[PDB]
């Protein structure tokens, strides 16, 4: 049982208004039982896609999930994920600079 | 430069109902070529990068086979070790498999390997002789003893040195344009002021290929150890990877700081300075 | 390409 570790990031260097890719990468964890949620202003994005499931050298997995968005000023995006380390859902939001 | 091979096996079992859930990836150095998940529709191995297509009927029943046979060989190992480690049936488990082979810059086999993982930890493995076996607890000296008796290093040693590295040979000259193809990092640097007298500077590597990179501070020309903080390597999604270095400075005094960028891709390594 | 035959554990 090792928790897994969140990045929340974009495919590109965003721009208010461009089209981009909202990516959530969670990596470290075992067992591969996840859920990951891409949100939009806290509600749950649908069309959702992930990565084959793979591991690391210390058998640890990881998982990429992504989806279509275009950033705004007004527009907030967060990655969810819960997993049986966690006592619950983790939240971590996107920031541009990072 | 040097290159390698390697799948990676994953199943889980589902003691509420059904058999395991089995995923199979095979890799070209950071590429994805070949998948294979037990809950997609098609039940076939599948093609994931343009190069492997190519391939012909032949190549991909045989590696539908192979796989699909690979799956009921974790269903039966999940069965054999919840007996050896005294489980019960009512938890999930898992196992995890990965083998491939490392060519040289002249294509010429350096290593291959093995490896053996029951619920995340090290069960068994072939050492790099390719004719040993580390056995991680008494469990799995039990499956030394039996492999040993079914000449099982033999037959993965042949594969490592052989078969392994001249498909990988093969598929490094179908996949040309992308698999020798190396994309050096795009690297800038943003500056973050965190109040009137400190700011963050952040050193971005982007969109590169290999995924192996080093990103390093200095301050006046020698390692910065201190308020920095390096994240792991990430896929951009589209086969390429980031990642950032970031170090907190007083401001005013941005200059003394230089990142240092080496990467595959670079014939000199890179050196950024906010201006 | 995959290796053709795991024995079991
Ligand atoms: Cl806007
Ligand atoms: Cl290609
Ligand atoms: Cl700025
Ligand atoms: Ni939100
Ligand atoms: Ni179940
Ligand atoms: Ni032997």
């Amino acid at each position: 049982q090792r928790t897994p570790k969140i990045q929340v990031y974009s495919r590109h260097p965003a721009e208010n208004g461009k089209s981009n890719f909202l990516n959530c990468y969670v990596s470290g964890f075992h067992p591969s039982d996840i859920e990951v949620d891409l949100l939009k202003n806290g509600e749950r994005i649908e069309k959702v896609e992930h990565s084959d499931l793979s591991f690391s050298k210390d058998w640890s997995f990881y998982l990429l999930y992504y989806t279509e968005f275009t950033p705004t000023e007004k527009d907030e995006y967060a990655c969810r994920v819960n997993h049986v380390t966690l006592s619950q859902p983790k939240i971590v939001k996107w920031d541009r600079d990072m | 430069g040097s290159h390698s091979m390697r799948y990676f096996f994953t199943s889980v079992s589902r003691p509420g109902r059904g058999e395991p859930r089995f995923i199979a990836v095979g890799y070209v150095d950071d590429t994805q070529f070949v998948r294979f998940d037990s809950d997609a529709a098609s039940q076939r191995m599948e093609p994931r990068a343009p190069w492997i297509e190519q391939e012909g009927p032949e190549y991909w029943d045989g590696e539908t086979r192979k796989v699909k046979a690979h799956s009921q060989t974790h269903r039966v190992d999940l069965g054999t070790l919840r007996g050896y480690y005294n489980q019960s049936e009512a938890g999930s488990h898992t196992v995890q498999r990965m083998y491939g082979c490392d060519v040289g810059s002249d294509w010429r086999f350096l290593r291959g390997y093995h490896q053996y993982a029951y619920d995340g930890k090290d069960y068994i493995a072939l050492k790099e002789d390719l004719r040993s076996w580390t056995a991680a607890d008494m469990a799995a000296q039990t499956t030394k003893h039996k492999w040993e008796a079914a000449h099982v290093a033999e037959q993965l040693r042949a594969y490592l040195e052989g078969t392994c590295v001249e498909w990988l040979r093969r598929y490094l000259e179908n996949g040309k344009e992308t698999l020798q193809r190396t994309d050096a990092p795009k690297t800038h640097m943003t500056h973050h002021a965190v109040s009137d007298h400190e700011a963050t500077l952040r050193c971005w590597a982007l969109s590169f290929y290999p995924a192996e990179i080093t990103l390093t501070w200095q301050r006046d020309g020698e390692d910065q150890t201190q308020d920095t903080e390096l994240v792991e390597t990430r896929p951009a999604g589209d086969g390429t990877f980031q990642k950032w270095a970031a170090v907190v400075v007083p401001s005013g005094q941005e200059q003394r700081y230089t990142c240092h960028v080496q990467h595959e891709g670079l014939p000199k390594p890179l050196t950024l300075r906010w201006e | 390409i995959l290796l053709n035959k795991h024995i079991d554990a």
